């Protein structure tokens, strides 16, 4: 049956290049035109090119600046899409999909997608968080402090609170990608006002890549 | 872009409609209106096309309109394993292909909850680093779905904006966050800081200060 499947992305570097491939099958491939949609974390799909059939057209985004070319080999069933000057916020899934046709005219809707591929745009190896203390502030009932852990790569870092002897109003959350090209995520917990200066608040940190391990004290 | 609703919710059984609010050059412009259904973890699923018209195998529950310059997606009768994120998308003017910026819908399975927020403000030890970030944590909201607008002092500000997508926490209520980043400079100029977050109508406000 009808079927696309992305290749060739991978953690690249800014300012280069990199070239992705969708191979197709199940259907007559040089019938359709074809497009890539891409998808940066958590926002929403946005265009990025069609070609034609027959390769011989191309329509790219204003938005990409000139920056992509797509186009596509009738003979191996495949589409590629190229980058150069490759940036941080080029980060995001890419899906490659087809222009929906018959008797071919374009009907103008994607009817068929691809689980796209990944492509982590960073120019950084294995780096280490820094751990800044998200302090208490004035309140007092209840109060709230947590590890701020920024500026690290690759994912993941886990976090526990006192050595893991501490697991009631914790919320660690999720990994943000930073304009850096490094991540950031933060964990609270939840105490009571009157424990501060008397129980201790150390949240324990490790990045597994970077082989780094940190605690710190979170005080008023 | 054109312009959906962040987010709308229904219960199972009611009748739910998406907006896609765009311009004579696209929606207005021709007839050419799809709308795609992506699930948690895959590919997105034509479920509209052409305005009003469905693929072979898709629930008669789905249907589509157009007046003007925005087109609609109306969901009667919502079931569970109808969630997910919903695009439109347009032809345009210029042969290109453009996207709405997406709506979450949620089928209501429990009673709303309101977030609980805080905000913290730069460290000493990042300052002093040179760098500032404000942190701002949402939890404890159904449905799972929150627009974050930041301000300094009192104007608005989209620079330096990072926001999560919200996640399950283990009392199935959602949890999000926010980040501002700024320079020690940015954050010493201004009064005050509010981080905003809007849910189902109400916007709980939190504010921090640089001394
Ligand atoms: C989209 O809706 C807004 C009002 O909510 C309006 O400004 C705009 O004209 C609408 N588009 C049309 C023509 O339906």
């Amino acid at each position: 049956q009808e079927q696309l499947v992305e290749s060739g992305g991978g953690v690249v570097q800014p300012g280069g290049s990199l070239r992705l491939s969708c191979l197709a099958s199940g259907f007559t491939f040089h019938k359709y035109g074809m497009h890539w949609v891409r998808q940066a974390p958590g926002k929403g799909l946005e265009w990025v090119a069609l070609i034609s059939d027959d390769g011989m057209r191309k329509y790219h985004s204003d938005s990409m600046w000139g920056r992509v070319t797509i186009s596509r080999d009738n003979s191996k069933n495949t589409l590629y899409l190229q980058f150069s000057s490759l940036k941080v916020e080029d980060t995001a899934m890419f899906f490659c999909a087809r222009e929906a046709g018959g008797p071919y005219y374009n009907y103008h809707y994607m009817d068929v997608w691809g689980k796209g591929t990944t492509v982590t745009v960073s120019s950084a190896s294995t780096k280490g968080p820094s751990v800044f203390p998200l302090a208490p502030s004035s309140k007092g009932g209840t109060a709230a402090l947590g590890c701020l852990v920024k500026d690290y790569f690759p994912e993941p870092v886990t976090v526990s609170w006192n050595s893991g002897a501490l697991t009631s109003g914790v919320h660690t959350f999720p990994a943000v990608l930073q304009s850096s090209g490094l991540y950031s995520l933060s964990s609270v917990v939840t105490v009571p006002s009157s424990s501060l200066g008397t129980q201790t608040y150390i949240c324990n940190v490790n990045h597994k890549p970077s082989n780094t391990k940190v605690d710190k004290r979170v005080e008023p | 872009a054109l312009t959906q609703p962040a987010s709308v919710s229904g219960s199972p059984g009611q009748t739910i409609t998406i907006s896609c609010n765009g311009t004579s050059s696209d929606v207005g412009g021709f007839d050419s209106v799809s709308w795609y259904q992506q699930s948690p973890g895959k590919a997105p699923k034509v479920m509209v096309f052409d305005v009003s018209h469905r693929p072979s195998g898709i629930s008669n529950r789905f249907s589509g309109s157009k007046s003007g310059n925005t087109a609609s997606l109306t969901i009667s009768g919502l079931h569970i394993e109808d969630e997910g994120d919903y695009f439109c998308s347009s032809l345009t003017d210029r042969s290109h292909r453009i996207f709405g910026g997406g709506t979450k819908v949620t089928v209501l399975g429990q009673p709303k909850a309101a977030p609980s927020v805080t905000l913290f403000p730069p460290s000493s030890e990042e300052l002093q680093a040179n760098k500032a970030t404000l942190v701002c944590l949402i939890s404890d909201f159904y449905p799972g779905a929150v627009t974050v607008a930041w301000k300094a002092d009192s104007s608005p500000v989209k620079a330096g904006v990072e926001t999560t997508t919200p996640s399950k926490q283990s009392n199935n209520k959602y949890a999000a966050s926010s980040y501002l980043s700024l320079t020690p400079e940015q954050w010493k100029s201004h009064k005050s800081y509010s981080c905003q977050v809007t849910h189902e109508g109400s916007t709980v406000e939190k504010t921090v200060a640089p001394t």
